[PDB]
DNA sequence: CCCCCCCGTGCGCGCTGAGGTGCGGTGTGAAATACA
């Protein structure tokens, strides 16, 4: 299982301010899927990180990463936005081979279209100099803080 | 392409004292470089109306302008 | 107790906002299938 728990949360907040509630919303139901979805894995080494936007970004519309952290454990936050639409299964599965680590620190939920900090946060992120963009960003962040006249 | 602001082209006229129509249209369409309002001026599709109340108004204000000054401070 | 004529057509370019209606992105479970 491990959909997201009060413990990632909360390293997520002690590292990054800011929740994945507010971020993503709420799925128990490990059948419904979507194409979009939100990750933050602990424990991993920066080289297979670098590498992580190396492999995933065959086959995904956008790929945002930013990575920690401060002598208490890594929060590797991703953002993934694939071609199809795959399970919290199935994603789970390609993220549990991605990582090397086990299926505990994964974070698979939906994102959230309409929500300020949703897509504030990962603004924020794209500044980062850790941070790893690919093409567009997906039309939820790509349309909640932007989408506006690029030159009036 | 923000929102024409007539305002702000009557402004860039009299701050430059450009008065008659076709200095100020053709003064104007060549400074798009770097004014927004002027690639604003140049997606309407009524430049010709724009540029003669341009024209008026510059020139009420350096008529008024003008005439205010006493004619000791005027010489 | 039933037919021998009335009858010559459609609008300021352009907006644009509250209004509500629906099949879905996503709402996400008790029922429901099959397992062992």
């Amino acid at each position: 299982g491990s959909r997201a728990t009060v413990f990632k949360l909360g390293l997520f907040k002690s590292l990054f301010l800011c929740s994945f509630h507010d971020i993503t919303r709420l799925f128990k139901n490990d059948k419904t899927t979507n194409q979009q979805w939100v990750l933050a894995v602990f424990g991993l080494a920066e080289v297979f990180f670098e590498a992580s936007f190396e492999l995933l970004k065959k086959q995904c519309s956008f790929l945002q990463m930013q990575k920690r952290s401060h002598e208490g454990g890594t929060c590797a936050v991703y953002l993934i936005c694939f071609n199809t639409a795959k399970s919290r299964e199935t994603v789970r599965n390609l993220m549990a081979n991605m990582l090397n680590v086990r299926e505990e620190c994964l974070m698979l939920q939906p994102p959230k279209i309409r929500g300020l900090s949703a897509a504030l946060f990962w603004f924020k992120s794209s500044l980062s100099p850790a941070t790893l963009k690919h093409g567009a960003l997906p039309e939820w962040i790509r349309a909640q803080t932007t989408l506006n006249a690029a030159a009036a | 392409t923000e929102k024409f602001d007539f305002g702000t082209m009557v402004q860039w006229a009299y701050d430059h004292k450009y008065a008659e129509e076709s200095k100020i249209a053709y003064e104007y369409a060549l400074a798009a470089g770097s004014d927004s309002n002027a690639r604003a001026f140049l997606a309407t599709n009524s430049q010709a109306k724009h540029v003669k109340d341009c024209a008026t108004m510059v020139r009420h204000y350096l008529r008024a302008e003008t005439q205010a000054l006493s004619m000791p401070a005027y010489i």
